[PDB]
């Protein structure tokens, strides 16, 4: 029948969690302030507010991933193209998680093999978010200890389209979860991914982005090199 | 002659916080990022306190607790657990492998050390 | 048959707003105080970080309501009951919410038809958030602009157990709605309750609480003169 | 003479943050707990801008935004509608009554003080 509502539950759950951690954060932070003003230089209490700043934009990202879920049930969600520079924008993604990404170990990388600018008739502001949510996960999948983790954006044009391929050193992805990854709240639930925050939310949202677009994606991966999530758009005008 | 705390969490942001507060009151702090990179440490040194973390990589929380009573000189260690576990099952547990308190997150950083100097005096 | 699925999807989207208003404070004051240091006083210093410390309090209430959420679907919450004095507990409460009631001008008075200590075996915990919730409401639901706006608690014994009332002077409770108030999700989606903050889950927490303890809530009210909240435990053992 | 910019909106903790970083700029600020009262004060005098609230008791911010181009004198009046209505015809329809620009909560203060600044030249 509609199990949609057990996986509905396991979904406020997963908000629970992914609010407990940055809330963690943001109140022994602002506290710790509030009861140190004289034991800390100016230096450490700059350092305390960033805290709190980044910790309450994870929690800014759980808030648009929420608005977006309804914009999903309420099938609402639309796009606003304009003519993009695509070079400039994914350029524009990798300034975004490149802190987050050095705070995993992590460098980020921008190949392209077609000539900058790459003009495309897009919506901005989802193309940055479905690059971002990619990007994400590399950093957030990246593998535990090993070192020279990296996610690499590769930006190309191919069968009348633009082709942009997501690719890391991740944990890779099962074959059996390689095809119901995009499905809303569906997550691989296996043993390295303990802590990891999770709403299971984002690949469907990118995955809607992209379809409105008139696009599709697909990932390919094995476990223990990494994925390789592909995103192909036509150009139009 | 300072007292000296054994700080084992997988969170640097947590970690760093704690940190601080505790050196406010003058302890030294050792840190840990897992528990066998924890227990790896109790072999050389012995702490006054450990504040434990539940869940980990590598070793979590609930066999570093156990372990510490298995040992003739780690048994009589206060350990305070502050987890994000928030279960009636989970403290439970934590409380029968030898932790003598077990506090949440989000937690008050002073709630916090009133509970650490408490087990320290 | 299942509308289940219908109010857990405005569920989520009553957290998210739920979510929205305590982070737009916490973003904008944090990133405020970062880039204000020249031009805060020590005070405004202070008390922009209490606004910071109280905003993340609610968030964690919303966090404990998730949680608390998820212990009622699992049918797995629980009490544990003490020797405990209910004439201080119930202090305990009005003083805990004696601070968020001044800022609307509500005062939170307590009287006891009953010489103390109250003694009764319950879970101390518990039954302060029962009364923290329904003090909640009683100050939430205060009427907009109004002469002298107070919430009462009273201590009673009555019918072989303990009858604990919250009278409010509030909006009221419209008669086609006084019994839905304690489904969870149930919100009085009226007019004066635009921009209030809600999950529709503190009653029927606070309902599954009190029956916990082997009692019964119900409530009185009429629209405009206020509400009368009835919660009646017995003594135990 | 300082640029005069009046504050409209129901929570007082967003006024506080929002009137602290306009006079940091060296404005001056009038403050209104809901539409009604922000047209009351305007009767009084002219800001150089308006920032706007949507959703407030009494008088929401879309009548707000509709009787300002109704009244000659203010009609030029630029405003910023900043609000938690992230709606996608939400914005639509405050930019057909005359708003200038659409501002979503939770917001940055520094952009939002360069978008002031803007319609300030
Ligand atoms: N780059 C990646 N490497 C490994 N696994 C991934 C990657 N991207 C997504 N996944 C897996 O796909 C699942 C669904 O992803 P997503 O919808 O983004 O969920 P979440 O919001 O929890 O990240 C996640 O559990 C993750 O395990
Ligand atoms: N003291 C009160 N006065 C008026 N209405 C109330 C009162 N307490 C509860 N209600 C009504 O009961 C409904 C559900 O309350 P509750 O379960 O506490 O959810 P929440 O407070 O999270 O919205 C609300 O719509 C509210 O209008
Ligand atoms: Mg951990
Ligand atoms: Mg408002």
């Amino acid at each position: 029948l509609k199990r949609i509502d057990r996986m509905k539950t396991e979904f406020i759950a997963n908000i629970s969690h992914e609010l407990r951690t940055p809330l963690t954060a943001i109140k022994a932070y602002a506290e710790t302030i509030y009861n140190s003003l004289g034991e800390l230089d100016l230096s450490t209490l700059k350092e305390f507010l960033e805290v709190i700043i980044d910790q309450s934009n994870h929690l800014e990202n759980l808030l648009n991933e929420l608005l977006d879920f309804s914009r999903l049930e309420r099938k609402s969600l639309q796009i606003n193209r304009e003519k993009v520079d695509l070079c400039d924008l994914v350029e524009s993604a990798v300034n975004a998680i490149k802190e987050f990404a050095s705070s995993h170990n992590v460098n980020v990388l921008f190949e392209s093999n077609v000539p900058c600018p790459v003009e495309a008739y897009i919506d901005p502001t989802r193309i940055r978010q479905v690059l971002l949510n990619l990007l994400n996960n590399g950093v957030k999948y990246s593998k535990k200890d090993a070192p020279d983790k990296y996610v690499k954006v590769i930006l190309d044009e191919k069968d009348g389209g633009v082709l942009i391929i997501v690719e890391d050193n991740g944990i890779g992805i099962p074959d059996h979860a390689k095809d119901r990854i995009f499905e809303q709240f569906y997550r691989v639930d296996s043993s390295l991914t303990y802590e990891v925050p999770g709403t299971g939310l984002g690949l469907a949202i990118t995955k809607e982005i992209v379809e409105l677009h008139g696009g599709r994606i697909w990932v390919e991966s094995e476990v223990g090199k990494g994925s390789r999530f592909f995103v192909w758009i036509p150009k139009d005008r | 002659m300072s007292k000296k705390v054994l700080l084992v969490d997988d969170s640097a942001v947590l970690r760093k916080i704690v940190s601080f507060n505790l050196k406010k009151e003058g302890y030294e702090v050792i840190e840990a990022e897992n528990g066998q990179i924890a227990l790896e440490k109790l072999s050389e040194f012995t702490p006054d306190l450990i504040v434990l973390d539940i869940m980990m990589p590598v070793m979590d929380g609930f066999t570093v607790l156990k372990k510490l009573q298995e040992k003739e000189e780690w048994k009589r260690i206060p350990v305070i657990v502050l987890t994000a576990k928030g279960g009636e099952e989970d403290e439970s547990l934590a409380l029968s492998l030898g932790a003598r308190k077990v506090m949440r997150k989000p937690f008050s950083p002073s709630q916090f050390i009133e509970e650490v100097k408490h087990l320290l005096n």
